[PDB]
């Protein structure tokens, strides 16, 4: 197993899948396009804002 | 490859590389009995001649 953390906006959200492109994966933090496993996206207004 | 997210295309193109797939197995398939039928008059030649 292999983890992950960060904290992106909540308008690129979809934008992590694989194979999607933009300015976040494209400059930032890619994924491949055989990626297995994924990904727990929830809102934190209450606690990183 | 352009338009599709590439995931999904990959779904859609598989309807091309098994259909070009079976063009081929049918066109084959019609020159193996094309070809028994020549060789049953390609014996009565050498068998006439």
């Amino acid at each position: 197993v292999y983890a992950d953390s960060f904290v992106i906006r909540g308008d690129e959200v979809r934008q992590i899948a694989p194979g999607q492109t933009g300015n976040i994966a494209d400059y930032n933090y890619k994924l491949p396009d055989d990626f297995t496993g994924c990904v727990i996206a929830w809102n934190s207004n209450k606690l990183d804002s | 490859f352009s338009r599709l997210d590439p995931p999904e295309a990959e779904v859609q193109i598989d309807r091309l590389i098994t259909g070009r797939l079976q063009s081929l197995q049918t066109y084959v398939t019609q020159q193996l009995i094309r070809a028994a039928e020549i060789r049953a008059s390609a014996n009565l030649a050498a068998t006439k001649m």
